[PDB]
RNA sequence: AAGCUCCUUCGACGAGUCGAGUAGUUUGGGAAUGCUGCUCAAAAUGGGAGGUAAAUUUCUUCUAAAGCUAAAUACCGGCCA
RNA sequence: UUGACCUCGGAUCAGGUAGGAGGACCCGCUGAACUUAAGCAUAUCAAUAAGCGGAGGAAAAGAAACCAACAGGGAUUGCCCUAGUAACGGCGAGUGAAGCGGCAACAGCUCAAAUUUGAAAGCUGGCUUCGGCCCGCGUUGUAAUUUGGAGAGGAUGCUUU
């Protein structure tokens, strides 16, 4: 069985709206139906089906939460070490003493 | 699901026997044509004028 | 010096780094217009220079844009 | 009959034309100079 | 002038009319 | 009005319109009601020396004693 | 308001004037709902309301005025939303049959079912219809206990408060024949 | 109310703007024929065909925007279906 | 309230008289242009909407195919001979129908048609 | 007859063939130029009743442009900034009508009917040669054409009072101070 | 390697595209055409039709202007024009129709096959619309249609007419309503794989 | 070539447009006053807008999504007076 | 091998057109703040000024998917009152129409939707002794007929060029 992994803030927000009790199964079928369904994507060289893919991306409203936790899951886990984070404080305090020195 | 269905012909099925319009014929599809009387005529006058 | 002549306008008004003209505006097809400044668009509005053919369509209409010459002239 | 050959010419001047607008950032060609081959490709000789 | 017009206008042009006092 | 003074201030000579007028005032030609009109008269004065109606609505206003041409 | 008091409602939107009322009982067949409240306004500003038992029930129609809905700053009142409420009733209500079928349609749409599965456990509001003039009085009031010195019932105003004159009422789901006719009303 | 004796006025025909065109009839129906249906509709028809009478009504509704839009679609695909069965 | 810039909107109608001799010099080459004939279209009765109004008749816009055709002036000759014709308004009662072929023979009975050419 | 079935079949614009011809065809406008002439018109319906004639004159051009807002919102439409693009291109030509021929997620699609005025064919033949008169010069820059009516209000009835005979006009006519002679 | 020109490059993509997108079946129908005997059969018959051209109608209005300056049949003609000829199956007077499989805006003759399916009239889809306009004196005839013929040719309409309908539409019968397209060549089949093993294998 | 008349024959009327939801702006005008953007996306004894508590949504009045058209109106600019 | 059609190009090819100015008035886009009032905030200024695009002698609008509720009116535009009314506004600052009615002026029309099919009857060029000769456009529709208070077709008898 393939492993679906969500990496999408479209499909984040989609999961949202299941996973609260805004729309159901019957919905997402519902809303499946519509003009982007029953469009084949087969036997379409690359070319063809790159343009469509750059040109034809749904647009759908999508919620800081689901943005939140794209972000939280694509996090490296390296992402914000001690080391990075305090001299990251040091940089900003520095620059806060060369502003001051600059004005006086 | 069928993602792509043959057609089922529910109205072409059924073959009708007479025309769709029952608008009377003109004289004009019967007679000779008037549009080729006028020009021979016009051509008859330049004839003659030469 | 950052103004020389513009050819367009005759004043010492184009940038020379900027290359554009600072009261016509030269390398643009426009000529320079503000309704700001009334007193400029009066300074260089048509009838402030000679009107070498704008001043003789006048009589040509009164006459009525006719051609020819007169009946029997030489 | 089947366009083979048209589309095989097609689909390389295709790749082509992505290869040069990418290549044309210099960070791409940094990237495709680290980046290793996998073996998914070379599938097909015994295993 | 359209054919049309040219037909009406020579059928039923605008005519010559007084009223009286 | 820089035109204008570059116009009192030029030597070229003031372009002199006639008062002429798009649509005539007086009936002309060789018919009955064009050799019977008076130049000095009013439309319903010389409708009225026709005996014919000038107009086919009713009076706005308070017509002339003699009047016969505002039905 | 009126929906969102009502557990067991499903909110629908605008009717087509130019269809049918009965129409609208096949409408309800379609949310598999017995009770249907419509709100049908004439010219912009007069509300006329309503309530209905949808396959062969009786039906009353109402003109509605005086509406002073909730988000208004002066009620100082709040309940919870889904809650069964108390519903008081008044002694013209149980004297005049007209005034009893009306109860008894009142009671059916606001009745919140005892065991239903969106309704909150805890009763805190009251909804009073009355009779003073030719007219129903509607209000709904939350309950506050109060101790008492050495506990007691307050009541403050929450929402809908609401004018129904009963305009007529039909023994069918929006037709039949007509039971009673008020043969009093004043129309704006 | 003043007394005036009514009139019977003649048929409009801009009140006959009500279309009995059976030629429109006909030309709507084959190119009904010709060309197919809408996903949306294909799903109306799957309900139609496997019962769901309600659920394609409350479907068509959601996406037409309409009680009655989505009664009339509703029927005109059933007559569709009525008559791909005949034709069959 | 002069809370907007009406002293650049403001309109003074000093050229009343001016735009008066205009006018009538108007109509003064209109009835040149055409000598014999009036200057001005016959106009059917009609009744006013409102029922503040109802009870006072002026006058409409164009006479009406049917009463062209009851009082016997032909419908594309109508407007030759000068007589407005409207072709939305409807009779709606044998009151109007009546007093508009009456005006309507009237006109006929006070015409002078000339010859054609 | 084949122009009402043609009518039809636009009317049904999600149906399978109709949905596969504009797929295949936003694909070639996209790789085509964003204004490229169109020599036979795509909806030949459509430009039939929007007054398009077979004539040595009239000519399609066909415009995409991107969609979207500015979360204010443009009081022009799309149609009518692709009518005024278009028309700056043929600036020789007077823009007659324009209308949609596909939509896409990105950009949408337009067709614009274009009658040139200085033909001779055009000068001969009435009812275009008022677009041949010099008052109906680049229609689409001041609102003259469809799109322009019906962003600008031009109906009757009471729900466009302030919008007929000019919005702006109307405005004035409203805040003007008038002083009679006699007051 | 070599850069064709954007047009050329535009035209063999979309010789690509039609040949590997699955088509609906009305555009299916058009790609199924007749066969070389069938037509050098219905085009002799519509050459012993063909209209007259400018030169000699002139020649022939010359011919009856001379002669009243110092009574006829009814002509026989194949008619073309997409408005007449669809207007003459819609009213049942059209005895053959040969519709053209390449029209440039399709939606012109889609509708064609069914309206000719449903009046009874027998129809043929035809390569070449250049041919049908040299068949007519112009450039582009979308359809032509046999309404009437002469007493001498007469049973050879009727036989073409036969021959027509039963080799080429009891085939494009059996196979009318039906999806086109999926011509998957062998490029196209291994990159299908490679996207089927890439994406259903794994991750998604 | 044209007007009328009569009839055991006919009578085609504008679609990503209406409309529904939503955001912005605007209006004296949430039956959204109009406009624009995005999602969904129609009909044919149809559609739009009004009247009506009067018993069902009756009655009234016009035909949208193509186009032309002088006069009465503005006018600190142009030719003058 | 040749030749058609479709699409796309070249030419100091034959003939034309656009730009800029002006902008008083006119049609659109875009779009402030000062000021005033109010615990505050909306509001007001103002759908204004400034900026951008586009015409003319006028422009624009315009021949009802209108007004109305009458005994009904009848394209558009402007004046008078309507009226500081309805209506929206902490029912603050305030904002603020329209129908009717009197007048001025009046004028109605063209396409798409039908097959001329007993005859693309239409039109651009350029060659002309000017009178008519060819190249083409066009059937994926140029003429004539018709535009829903209509109309078409037949018949019929008068009437108009
Ligand atoms: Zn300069």
């Amino acid at each position: 069985r393939p492993n679906i992994d969500i990496i999408t803030a479209e499909a984040m927000t989609l999961a949202h709206q299941l996973a609260t009790g805004e729309k159901t199964k019957a919905d997402l079928i519902d809303e499946g139906y519509n003009k982007y369904a029953f469009k084949q994507k087969e036997g379409l060289p690359d070319w063809f089906l790159e343009d469509e893919a750059k040109h034809d991306k749904p647009i759908k409203p999508i919620t800081k939460e689901a943005a939140q936790a794209i972000k939280e899951k694509l996090r490296a886990l390296n992402a914000r070490p001690i080391k990075k984070v305090a001299e990251a404080r040091a940089r900003r305090k520095l620059r806060q003493a060369k502003k001051l020195e600059k004005l006086k | 699901e069928d993602p792509y269905p043959d057609t089922v012909e529910w109205f072409t099925s059924v073959e009708e026997k007479m025309p769709l319009s029952a608008a009377p014929e003109p004289k004009r599809r019967f007679i000779p044509s008037k549009n080729e009387a006028k020009q021979i005529m016009k051509l008859v006058r330049a004839i003659r004028e030469g | 010096k950052t103004h020389g002549l513009c050819r367009r306008c005759g004043r010492r008004s184009l940038h020379n780094q900027k290359k554009v003209c600072a009261s016509c505006g030269y390398p643009a097809a426009k000529t320079r217009k503000y309704n700001w400044s009334e007193k400029a668009k009066r300074r260089k509005v048509t009838g402030t220079g000679r009107m070498r053919y704008l001043s003789t369509v006048p009589r040509r209409f009164k006459n009525g844009f006719r051609t020819g010459v007169p009946k029997g002239a030489r | 009959e089947d366009g083979d050959q048209l589309e095989r010419e097609l689909d390389a001047m295709y790749e082509h034309y992505k290869e040069r607008k990418a290549s044309q950032d210099a960070k791409y060609r940094a990237k495709r100079a680290r980046q290793e081959v996998d073996d998914e490709e070379w599938e097909g000789l015994s295993a | 002038v359209l054919e049309k017009t040219k037909k009406r206008l020579t059928h039923f042009p605008q005519r010559k009319y007084a009223v009286k006092a | 009005r820089e035109l204008q003074k570059r116009k009192r201030r030029s030597s070229r000579p003031t372009i002199r319109m006639p008062n002429r007028r798009k649509k005539a005032l007086n009936p002309a030609g060789n018919n009955i009601i064009a050799k019977s009109w008076n130049k000095k008269e009013t439309l319903s004065q010389n409708y009225t020396r026709f005996g014919l109606v000038a107009k086919l609505g009713k009076a706005t206003g308070g017509t002339a004693p003699g009047n016969k041409a505002l039905l | 308001d009126l929906a969102s008091m009502l557990p067991h409602g499903r909110k629908d939107a605008k009717f087509d004037t130019k269809s049918r009322l009965y129409e609208l009982c096949e409408l309800a067949e379609l949310y598999n709902c017995n009770n249907v409240l419509f709100f049908e306004a004439r010219k912009g500003k007069d509300l006329y309301m309503w309530f209905s038992k949808v396959p062969n029930g009786p039906t009353v129609k109402f003109y509605a005025q005086n509406l002073h809905t909730m988000e208004e700053l002066h009620f100082q009142g709040n309940c919870l939303k889904g809650s069964r409420p108390i519903l008081s009733f008044d002694a013209a209500f149980e004297q005049e049959p007209y005034l009893k079928v009306i109860k008894e349609l009142f009671l059916h749409t606001f009745g919140v079912p005892q065991g239903h599965k969106k309704s909150k456990p805890f009763i805190d509001h009251v909804l009073s219809f009355s009779v003073a003039d030719g007219k129903i009085w509607v209000r709904n009031y939350e309950i506050r206990e109060v101790e008492k010195v050495k506990t007691d019932i307050n009541l403050i105003e929450i929402g809908p408060r609401f004018v129904l004159t009963p305009i007529i009422i039909q023994e069918g789901s929006f037709g039949g024949p007509i039971l009673y006719e008020n043969k009093r009303f004043i129309s704006p | 109310g003043h007394k005036t004796t009514r009139r019977v006025l003649k048929e409009r025909p801009s009140r006959r703007k009500g279309a009995q065109s059976k030629r429109t009839q006909f030309v709507r129906s084959l190119i009904r024929e010709v060309a197919g249906l809408a996903p949306y509709e294909r799903r109306v028809i799957e309900l139609l065909r496997n019962g769901k009478d309600k659920r394609a009504r409350k479907f068509s509704k959601k996406k037409l925007g309409t009680f009655g839009r989505a009664k009339r679609k509703c029927e005109e695909l059933q007559r569709i279906i009525a008559e791909s069965r005949r034709a069959h | 309230h002069f809370r907007k810039h009406w002293q650049r909107r403001v309109r003074c109608h000093f050229d009343q008289p001016g735009k008066k001799v205009t006018r009538r010099l108007a109509r003064r080459a209109k009835a040149a242009a055409l000598a014999p004939r009036p200057v001005d279209k016959l106009r059917p009765i009609v009744r006013c909407p409102t029922v503040k109004y109802n009870r006072r008749t002026r006058l409409g816009r164009g006479f009406t195919l049917e009463e062209l055709k009851a009082a016997g002036i032909p419908r594309l000759l109508a407007p030759t001979i000068g007589i407005a014709v409207d072709h939305r308004r409807k009779n709606l009662s044998e009151e109007s129908l009546a007093a508009n072929v009456q005006r309507l023979k009237d006109y006929k009975a006070r015409l002078i048609l000339f010859p054609r050419k | 007859g084949a122009l009402k079935y043609l009518e039809e079949l636009s009317k049904k614009k999600q149906s399978d063939v109709v949905r596969f011809l504009l797929r295949v065809r936003c694909w070639e406008y996209r790789q085509l130029n964003v204004i490229h002439r169109a020599s036979r018109p795509s909806r030949p319906d459509k430009a039939r009743r929007l007054g398009y004639k077979a004539k040595q004159g009239y000519v399609i051009y066909r415009v995409r442009v991107r969609r979207g807002g500015r979360q204010l919102k443009y009081q022009r439409s799309l149609r009518a900034t692709a009518e005024e693009r278009v028309g700056r291109r043929c600036s020789n030509l007077r823009v007659l009508n324009s209308y949609w021929v596909n939509q896409d997620s990105t950009y949408k699609y337009y067709e614009v009917i274009l009658v040139d005025p200085n033909h001779k064919a055009i000068r001969r033949d009435p009812r275009i040669n008022w677009i041949c008169n010099p008052v109906h010069k680049h229609r689409e820059c001041r609102g003259l054409t469809s799109t322009g009516k019906k962003s600008r209000g031009l109906n009757k009835g009471h729900r466009f009072n302030k919008t007929r005979a000019g919005r702006r006009k109307t405005w004035k006519r409203h805040n003007t101070l008038s002083l009679w002679r006699y007051r | 390697m070599v850069k064709w020109p954007e047009y050329i490059r535009l035209q063999r993509q979309k010789k690509i595209l039609r040949m590997r997108l699955k088509v609906p079946p009305a555009i299916a129908q058009f790609q199924y055409t007749l066969d070389k005997n069938l037509a050098a059969q219905a085009f002799k018959l519509l050459n012993k039709y063909r209209p007259e051209t400018k030169q000699e109608k002139k020649e022939r209005l010359l011919r009856e202007a001379t002669a009243i300056k110092e009574v006829s049949k009814k002509p026989y003609t194949v008619k073309y024009g997409l408005n007449h000829v669809v207007g003459l199956i819609e009213n049942k007077k059209a005895s053959l129709v040969l519709i053209a499989n390449d029209v440039d805006p399709i939606e012109l003759v889609v509708f064609l096959p069914a309206l000719c399916r449903k009046m009874g009239i027998p129809y043929a889809i035809i390569k070449g619309k250049a041919r049908l306009g040299t068949l007519v004196h112009k450039k582009t005839a979308a359809v032509v249609a046999i309404t009437e013929v002469r007493s001498e040719d007469k049973n050879e309409l009727a036989k073409l007419i036969s021959a027509v309908k039963e080799g080429y539409l009891e085939k494009v019968e059996d196979t009318r309503k039906r999806w086109g397209g999926g011509i998957m060549g062998f490029k196209a089949q291994k990159r299908e794989e490679k996207r089927k093993k890439s994406l259903e294998t794994a991750i998604k």
